[PDB]
C-alpha cells in the first residue's frame, strides 16, 4: 500500500496525450506545492521529470507537464513517443521531513501492428549433459502483441512436466520476446527421437524440432 | 557528469545485518544532503533516510527507524547505510539519491544511482553454471546465425550478461529469469551474428553474479 495512489497502468498511441493521476491527502499532495514526478525505465536510475507541481528541469522536453487539483496531482505527456513507455512515480513532501511516493504507473505506448514470432530451439550442451542435467531452450522473438503460449513435445507426446516459460518483455526494437525451458534427465533426452517447442501467437503456431542424433 | 553508484547488495538472513555503500562523483558532494530510497519488487518507491552535508541533520522513515543507520564520509565522496534486524519485507533495490540544491529543489531527488539489490532470505547463495547455446546448421537463418548462453541455477538475483565485453549490443536480447521449483533462477541471453563471422570472430558471453563473487567468460563456438 503506497502513500500516494496512482493507477497501475495507463496507455496511449503515438502523438496522443495521456494523463496519469496521483491521489494524496492534505497531509501531502494537498498540503504543499512540493509534488514531483519521476520516470523509470527498466533497470535504470529514476529520472526527475517534474518538481514543485509544474516545474521542469533543464533537459526535460516540454511535452511533459504537471498540475494538481486539490489533493490530486496529474502528469500529462503530450505527443506520446515510444520511448515514453516507462514507469512513472509521483511524490510529495508529507511534513515531518518525510517524502512519500505513489505506487507507480506503467505507461504503455500502443498502435503497434501485428508481428509474427520467430523461434530458435537449442538442444542441451555437452557440458550440461556431463553435469547430469539437460535443458532445452526455446527462444521466441520479434512478436506483437506480447502474448504467447508454448507447448513442448517428446517425440509426438505432450510433455507432462518440467516446463518453465517467461512472460514476454520488450526487445530493443520494441517488439516482444519470451523464453521457455524444458528440463529433462540426460536419459530422457537420449531415449527419444526428437523434442519440439511450439509457440502459439494470435491463433497461429510455429514449431521447431531438435534431435539428440 | 553527476554519477552515483551503489554497492553492497547481497543475500542476508532474516534478523541479520548488511552495509551498503554509494560512491559519488561529478559534483560537490560535501555540499549536498544525501538519501537512501528503496523499491521492493513490484512496489513503489520508499524514502528511508536523509543525511545533511555535515551529518548533523539525520531523518528516518518510520519503517526503518531504530533498525537502519545512515552515515557518510565526505573525504571518500561516499554514503553508507547500516541495516540491522532485517526482515523479508526489506528485500528491495536500494538507491542512493541526491536531494536537490536546498531552497531551489526542496524535497526533490534530482539524481539517483542504478541501485543495488538486497535479498533477505534464509536460503543459501548459489553461483551459476554457464552453458553455451551453440549455433548450428539448424540454428542459422541463412546469412545470420543465433547463438547464446544459458545461465543455470543461481540465487539470489541478479545476474548481468554482456557479449564480447559490450562490443556486441545490436543483436542482443537477455531474457528475464525463471524462478524454478528448486528456488533457483535461470536465464538466457541470445545474439544474432553474421554466419560468415563464425570462422573468424570469437564470441564470448560475460556473466557476472556478484552475490557469489562469480565471473564467467564463456566462449560460444560452432
Ligand atoms: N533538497 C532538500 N530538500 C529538503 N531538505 C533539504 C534539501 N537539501 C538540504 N536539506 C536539509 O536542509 C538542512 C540543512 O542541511 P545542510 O547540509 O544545508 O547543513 P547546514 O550546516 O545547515 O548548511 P550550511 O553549511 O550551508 O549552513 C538539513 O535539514 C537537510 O536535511
Amino acid at each position: 500500500q503506497s502513500a500516494l495512489t496512482q493507477p497501475p497502468s495507463a496507455s496511449g498511441s503515438p502523438g496522443q496525450s495521456v494523463t496519469i493521476s496521483c491521489t494524496g491527502t492534505s497531509s501531502d499532495v494537498g498540503g504543499y506545492n512540493y509534488v514531483s514526478w519521476y520516470q523509470q525505465h527498466p533497470g535504470k536510475a529514476p529520472k526527475l521529470m517534474i518538481y514543485e507541481v509544474s516545474k521542469r528541469p533543464s533537459g526535460v522536453p516540454d511535452r511533459f507537464s504537471g498540475s494538481k487539483s486539490g489533493n490530486t496531482a496529474s502528469l500529462t505527456v503530450s505527443g506520446l513517443q515510444a520511448e515514453d513507455e516507462a514507469d512513472y512515480f509521483c511524490s510529495s513532501y508529507a511534513g515531518s521531513n518525510n517524502v512519500v511516493f505513489g505506487g507507480g504507473t506503467k505507461l504503455t505506448v500502443l498502435g503497434q501492428p501485428k508481428a509474427a514470432p520467430s523461434v530458435t530451439l537449442f538442444p542441451p550442451s555437452s557440458e550440461e549433459l556431463q553435469a547430469n542435467k539437460a535443458t532445452l531452450v526455446c527462444l521466441i522473438s520479434d512478436f506483437y502483441p506480447g502474448a504467447v503460449t508454448v507447448a513442448w513435445k517428446a517425440d509426438s507426446s505432450p510433455v507432462k512436466a518440467g516446463v518453465e516459460t517467461t512472460t514476454p518483455s520488450k526487445q530493443s526494437n520494441n517488439k516482444y520476446a519470451a523464453s521457455s525451458y524444458l528440463s529433462l534427465t540426460p536419459e530422457q533426452w537420449k531415449s527419444h527421437r526428437s523434442y519440439s517447442c511450439q509457440v502459439t501467437h494470435e491463433g497461429s503456431t510455429v514449431e521447431k524440432t531438435v534431435a539428440p542424433t | 557528469q553527476v554519477q552515483l553508484q551503489e554497492s553492497g547488495g547481497d543475500l542476508v538472513k532474516p534478523g541479520g545485518s548488511l552495509r551498503l555503500s554509494c560512491a559519488a562523483s561529478g559534483f560537490t558532494f560535501n555540499t549536498y544532503t544525501m538519501n537512501w530510497v528503496r523499491q521492493a519488487p513490484g512496489k513503489g518507491l520508499e524514502w528511508l533516510s536523509s543525511i545533511s552535508s555535515r551529518s548533523n541533520y539525520i531523518n528516518y522513515a518510520d519503517s526503518v527507524k531504530g533498525r537502519f543507520t545512515i552515515s557518510r564520509d565526505n573525504a571518500k565522496n561516499s554514503l553508507y547505510l547500516q541495516m540491522n534486524s532485517l526482515r523479508a519485507e526489506d528485500t528491495a533495490v536500494y538507491y542512493c539519491a541526491r536531494f536537490g540544491r536546498k531552497g531551489d529543489l526542496n524535497w526533490v531527488f534530482d539524481y539517483w544511482g542504478q541501485g543495488t539489490l538486497v535479498t533477505v532470505s534464509s536460503a543459501s547463495t548459489k553461483g551459476p553454471s554457464v552453458f553455451p547455446l551453440a549455433p548450428s546448421s539448424k540454428s542459422t537463418s541463412g546469412g545470420t546465425a543465433a547463438l547464446g548462453c544459458l545461465v543455470k541455477d543461481y540465487f539470489p538475483e541478479p545476474v548481468t550478461v554482456s557479449w564480447n565485453s559490450g562490443a556486441l549490443t545490436s543483436g542482443v536480447h537477455t531474457f528475464p529469469a525463471v524462478l524454478q521449483s528448486s528456488g533457483l533462477y535461470s536465464l538466457s541471453s541470445v545474439v544474432t551474428v553474421p554466419s560468415s563471422s563464425l570462422g573468424t570472430q570469437t564470441y564470448i558471453c560475460n556473466v557476472n553474479h556478484k552475490p557469489s563473487n562469480t565471473k564467467v567468460d564463456k566462449k560460444v563456438e560452432p
